[PDB]
């Protein structure tokens, strides 16, 4: 057996029923539903100075421009084609935006490493690892004379919690509650006992 | 008999010094660095702090040192194992080792985090001259399809306008043209707006994926010529009366600048001018000694960051009174230190080892967030404008028909 | 001072330095010692490295 | 007056153009040239510059202890002042006594 690391088991992390919709913030798709009502009744003022833009034909011509796909009406008076003009406008950026931030988190969340040797835990610092108080393992790292070693020894003995744990029980149930936080160092077959 | 001083990384008590003081106490790198002289000169020294609590200088009229020079020429102390800014009046009157540590001065910025993203950035992804091209060619491309179209189908300008507006905006268009050499311009259209889309898609996901963060400020004369950003010194000292006494082109620039500007740039003490720095977000530089501002840039909270090379070189020594028997037997040492790549060592771990925060880990630290309102609202200006100025003309137009 | 095909990236790793040396126990050991300080103090040795 | 030791090729002591033209030390000129004018008008002495034969710096050979280039022509007391790039090293300050560097 050995010394072995033991971290929180990652949770399956079932996404949300409207997680589709998380690459824009909730006020920018309460504003655009909020400013396609304005676009809409808009369009009609100004057509309606005194055809065919009623306010439900506007309000379908409107619908169409926001999703890219556009209807066979289209305005014909240099002030109905300015507010046509604007929204294409406003919605050529907010669905070009929406596609560029979706493939930000899925190529971000691709790129996911989890803590899998001693090296990366000693590199990384998101992550506090704490011993049992006296045992074989802490004096092991008093006395390890290697880089790496000496590196999370010099990193457990100052912490602003106390990273070492009094007693093994308590030690699982800190990396339970810490959630990722707390990755006790215990030997190799209590560690398979555990977490079978 | 070796003094010493007070500063946190070169000479620090223990976690409670009440309980433990003394020699077998103390601790700092000066501390470790007095040990390892006495394992390669083995002698007899008890560490005695300084009484005055600071360096040499000698008063104009009184004509006396003090500190690490009055312990030292006045044989009240053997040796001086601490940091010594090695000079011309102190070794006049002290005999010095070889610089065991070589440094300058350093400029010590705030560390750069991401800014409020500003209004009109949702044209970030394309240059400007890009963007001004793209308006361009748009009243060429209708332009042309109007010439075309009135060589040889309705297509006037007010028309063309649209068609090409519509056709860039990926919205369908109303009518298409029927002839050839209107076809060709509609087909080059449309080929240029669908690459520049793909290209403004691609680049802003980029922008939103990996981020880089750049320094406002890079080296010191880059400093002097932005002025932009307010750098200001401490109140008196050797940082601060080198700038008076500099004939470089650069540096009396740096110092005629900060000679005459409100408010006062310079600060009381060290504390507060990193204080000042780590409180103001952009517009405040510290100029400091490398040392230090290497050491503060690893305490916590870490939010300051040393840019720039070393202005000008000086050297911390061991000093020793010149009749010493002993001022032969740390010359040899320090050097053999030096060789060995054992004070290397000893700084190494005492800085990065002793260290509140690590750059080998975390550094990319990739976190991506929903894109608030504040990173669009400047298209939702644009919209609102657009509906605004549409009624005005439509107003316009109406009184201007009416009569 | 050669054509920029080249680079210096990154600090120096570890530390040296040069001497105007004198041989051992001669006269000229005090004078020169404070020579060479007080050109440095002065930036002579600054103003003569960003000429060369 | 003294004789000083200088190495060549480098940045710091050159071979001026038209060299066989100028005579003495003005027929080489250089960055450690120019300064060891300035440590003249500091320690008060008119030199004659003098470029070391070998071209070496100095180490003691393994097999006899002697020292060659420009370390050696100070030890054997053959010229005094060593105005030149000398790394300050232990090997060298046993033998030899050094200044404060100029350059780290
Ligand atoms: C009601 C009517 C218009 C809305 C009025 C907005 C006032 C409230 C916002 C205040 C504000 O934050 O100012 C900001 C916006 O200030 C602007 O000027 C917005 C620009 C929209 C005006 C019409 C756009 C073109 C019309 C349709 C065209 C067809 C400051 O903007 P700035 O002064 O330009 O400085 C640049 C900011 N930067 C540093 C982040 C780049
Ligand atoms: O011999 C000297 N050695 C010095 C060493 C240090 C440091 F290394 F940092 F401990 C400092 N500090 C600079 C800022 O950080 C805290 C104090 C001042 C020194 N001074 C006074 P100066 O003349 O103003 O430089 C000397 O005289
Ligand atoms: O005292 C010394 N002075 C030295 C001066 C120089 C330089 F001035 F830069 F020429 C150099 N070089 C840098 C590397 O490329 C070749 C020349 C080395 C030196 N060395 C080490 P070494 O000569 O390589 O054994 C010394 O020990
Ligand atoms: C469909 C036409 C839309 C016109 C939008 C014009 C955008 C103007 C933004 C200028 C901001 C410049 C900041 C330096």
């Amino acid at each position: 057996l050995g010394i072995s690391i033991m971290i929180k088991k990652p949770q399956k992390s079932k996404p949300g029923v409207f997680s589709f919709l998380d690459p824009l913030a909730y006020e920018i798709w309460m504003c655009i539903v909020f400013a396609y009502i304005g676009v809409s009744v808009v369009l009609f003022l100004v057509s309606r100075f005194s055809n065919e833009f009623g306010i439900f034909n506007s309000l379908w011509f409107s619908l169409g421009a926001f999703m890219q796909q556009g209807c066979d009406i289209s305005p014909r008076s240099l002030s109905g084609r300015i507010v046509g003009g604007v929204w294409w406008f406003f919605t050529l950026i907010i669905i070009s935006s929406y596609t560029a931030n979706l493939a930000a988190f899925l190529t971000v969340e691709r790129m996911v490493s989890p803590i899998e040797s001693a090296e990366d835990l000693a590199k990384q610092t998101e992550i506090a690892y704490g011993t049992l108080a006296a045992g074989s393992t802490k004096e092991f790292f008093r006395r390890s004379k290697i880089a790496v070693a000496a590196k999370m020894w010099a990193y457990m003995a100052s912490a602003e919690p106390s990273v070492f744990a009094a007693t093994t029980a308590a030690g699982a149930a800190r990396v339970r509650k810490a959630k990722g936080k707390a990755a006790a160092l215990l030997e190799s077959t209590m560690n398979e006992y555990i977490e079978q | 008999v070796v003094t010493t001083i007070l500063e946190s990384p070169y000479v620090m008590m223990k976690k409670n010094h009440e309980m433990l003081e003394g020699n077998e106490r103390y601790e700092g790198y000066c501390v470790d660095l007095a040990a390892e002289i006495a394992k390669h000169c083995g002698f007899k020294y008890k560490l005695t702090i300084v009484g005055d609590g600071k360096y040499g200088a000698r008063d104009a009229d009184t004509k006396i040192w003090n500190g690490m020079v009055g312990e030292l020429v006045y044989g009240k102390a053997d040796i001086a194992i601490a940091p010594l800014t090695i000079t011309l009046v102190r070794e006049e009157v002290i005999d010095f080792s070889k610089p065991f540590m070589s440094l300058g001065i350093s400029i010590m910025i705030k560390k750069p985090q991401k800014s409020k993203p500003g209004v009109f950035s949702f044209l970030d992804p394309l240059a400007y001259e890009i963007w001004m091209c793209i308006v361009f060619a748009y009243i060429g491309v209708s332009v042309v399809l109007f010439l075309v179209s009135r060589f040889s189908n309705e297509f006037g300008i007010f028309n063309s306008l649209w068609f090409s507006l519509g056709a860039f905006m990926r919205q369908g268009c109303d009518i298409s043209p029927r002839s050839l050499s209107g076809r060709i311009v509609g087909g080059v259209w449309w080929f240029f707006t669908l690459i520049i889309i793909s290209s403004y898609t691609a680049n802003l996901a980029a922008f939103l994926t990996v981020e880089r963060m750049v320094s406002p400020i890079e080296s010191a004369e880059d400093l002097s010529k932005q002025t932009e950003i307010a750098y200001g010194t401490l109140d008196s000292g050797s940082t601060k009366e080198f700038f008076r006494r500099s004939k470089i082109a650069v540096f009396d620039k740096m110092w005629t600048y900060m000679r005459s500007a409100e408010p006062s740039v310079f600060v009381r003490t060290t504390a507060e001018g990193v204080a000042r720095v780590r409180k103001s977000k952009g517009k405040y530089a510290y100029l400091l000694e490398s040392t230090m501002n290497e050491y503060i840039e690893q305490r916590k909270p870490c939010d300051t960051m040393k840019v720039g090379g070393n202005l000008d070189s000086k050297g911390y020594g061991i000093a020793t009174p010149k009749g010493s028997s002993l001022g032969n037997a740390v010359n040899l040492a320090v050097l053999k230190l030096n060789e060995e790549g054992l004070l290397d060592k000893l700084k190494n771990k005492w800085w990065y080892d002793k260290g509140e925060c690590g750059s080998g880990g975390g550094d990319s630290k990739e976190k991506t967030s929903a894109l608030s309102l504040s990173n669009v609202a400047g298209v939702f200006y644009i919209l609102v404008g657009g509906l605004g100025l549409a009624m005005l003309v439509a107003l316009i137009e109406f009184c201007y028909k009416s009569r | 001072r050669k054509p920029c095909d080249t680079m210096k990236v990154g600090g120096n790793l570890d530390s040296k330095g040069y001497g105007a040396a004198t041989p051992k126990g001669s006269a000229l050991r005090a004078p020169v010692n404070l020579a060479v300080l007080k050109l440095a103090e002065q930036g002579a040795l600054d103003k003569l490295k960003a000429k060369w | 007056t003294a004789v000083v030791t200088t190495i060549l090729e480098d940045p710091y002591v050159m071979a001026k153009k038209n060299a066989a033209a100028a005579e003495g030390n003005a027929a080489y000129e250089g960055y450690c040239v120019a300064l060891a004018a300035e440590i003249a008008k500091h320690a008060a002495y008119a030199y004659a510059a003098a470029i070391v034969a070998d071209g070496k710096y100095g180490a003691r050979d393994a097999a006899t202890k002697a020292w060659n280039g420009m370390v050696g022509e100070l030890v054997y007391g053959a010229a005094d002042a060593a105005a030149a790039p000398l790394t300050i090293t232990l090997v060298r300050e046993e033998v030899i006594d050094f200044s404060k560097p100029f350059m780290s």
